[PDB]
């Protein structure tokens, strides 16, 4: 279901971060004791799926704070600032991968989110 | 597949979780007759 | 198996506190468990307290709890006794008996509940 | 706490006859019976502890056997100077609450 966008697959990833966006769009006997112990085994899966959907809605709420919503890919009007780990597009294209891309932006993630949020509120009235 | 993860047997926190859980297991399972706890300052 | 070098009586006048000494020497001291027993004149024996030498724990009877403590030290290796609000009928002969309880230093223990070895006791003299 | 009693308080039995004394408690007495004898003016001496184990340095005449709520001591020969008090002890509780009996006195039937 929609929880499969989080973690339900054997997704190898590893392939280039830039080229990974192509996959982004593609992405019993009636025993009383057995029943009373299967109840928890099932609630432990209902919890997982329900948490998946509310986490989805939380991300969409944050995206609505960021302007683009329901959008798998966004292009916000904030040019990249080199002050966070000055690198070059060739290295970002070649030597990076999605799982390997958070390790350098882990510290700048909060400030990136902050500016991204603050780059919108002035559009409403002027 | 084709995924590399930086495991660390020494900074694992699951170990601390297990330690606390087992501590709580023994504290209830085994009853000592005369316990002695310093609790210094 | 155990030799005692306990002090004398030094029993003070009624209305004061008493410090009954219990001293054993010549051999080890920590292995044994100690039991204090009271004996009123003409009555039966009455257990009064126990102390575990190597654990420094004490157990008293429910009614004398808060009225008596049994203190001990290992540097001198002796056990004292404290009695507060001393009352005349409390005048009785005391015993600080000991029992061997295995190699306590190496960690082994027995914690026997019987009493085998007894002290000399305590001598009293009543007069007006 | 719990306290046991010994009955009869004293036995007027002349020397030369079998004597058997048992201290009975409301709880189990099959493995935690302690027997004492104190001469008048001295510290008590253990005779049989654990209801079957024999105290070190004590003549083989004394013994303790039995089962359940029935325990007996067998004497092959009686000794007049052995006439003294008989104390029963039970310490089957933790935290430790030891309560003695009251002692039984036996005397030769002097004329
Ligand atoms: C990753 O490894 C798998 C097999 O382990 C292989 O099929 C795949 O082509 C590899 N992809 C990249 C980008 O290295």
């Amino acid at each position: 279901g929609i929880g499969a966008v989080f973690l339900g697959f054997l997704g190898a990833a590893g392939s280039t971060m830039g080229a990974a966006s192509m996959t982004l769009t593609v992405q019993a006997p009636e025993a009383q004791q057995h029943l009373l112990k299967l109840t928890v085994w099932g609630i432990k899966q209902l919890q997982a799926r329900v948490l998946a959907v509310e986490r989805y809605l939380r991300d969409q709420q944050l995206l609505g704070i960021w302007g683009c919503s329901g959008k798998l890919i966004c292009c916000t009007n904030v040019p990249w600032n080199s002050s966070w780990s000055n690198r070059n597009l060739s290295e970002i294209w070649d030597n990076m991968t999605w799982l390997q891309w958070d390790k350098e932006i882990s510290n700048y993630t909060q400030i990136i989110y902050g500016l991204l949020e603050e780059s919108q509120n002035q559009q409403e009235k002027n | 597949e084709n995924v590399t993860e930086e495991f660390n047997m020494w900074k694992n926190n699951m170990v601390e979780q297990m330690h606390t859980d087992i501590i709580s297991l023994w504290d209830q399972s085994l009853k000592p007759c005369v316990k002695l706890t310093p609790l210094c300052v | 198996e155990v030799q005692l070098v306990e002090s004398g009586a030094e029993v003070k006048k009624p209305g004061s506190s008493v410090k009954v000494s219990c001293k054993a020497s010549g051999d080890t001291f920590i292995r044994y468990s100690f039991t204090w027993v009271r004996q009123a004149p003409g009555q039966g024996l009455e257990w009064m307290g126990r102390i575990i030498t190597i654990l420094d724990v004490a157990h008293y009877a429910p009614h004398l709890q808060g009225r008596v403590t049994i203190t001990a030290d290992k540097s001198t290796s002796t056990v004292y006794l404290e009695l507060r609000n001393l009352r005349s009928d409390d005048t009785a002969v005391y015993f600080c008996a000991g029992v061997y309880e295995g190699e306590a230093d190496e960690g082994e223990y027995d914690n026997n509940g019987f009493l085998k070895h007894w002290g000399q006791g305590t001598l009293v003299t009543v007069s007006s | 706490d719990i306290v046991m009693t010994q009955s009869p308080a004293t036995l007027s039995v002349s020397p030369g006859e079998r004597a058997t004394l048992s201290c009975r408690a409301s709880e189990s007495v099959s493995s935690d019976l302690a027997w004492y004898q104190q001469k008048p003016g001295q510290a008590p001496r253990l005779l049989i502890y654990g209801a079957s184990t024999r105290a070190t340095g004590v003549p083989a005449r004394f013994s303790g056997s039995g089962s359940g709520a029935e325990f007996t001591l067998t004497i092959s020969s009686l000794q007049s100077e052995d006439f003294a008090v008989y104390y029963c002890q039970q310490y089957n509780n933790w935290p430790p609450r030891y309560t003695f009996g009251q002692g039984t006195r036996l005397e030769i039937k002097r004329t």
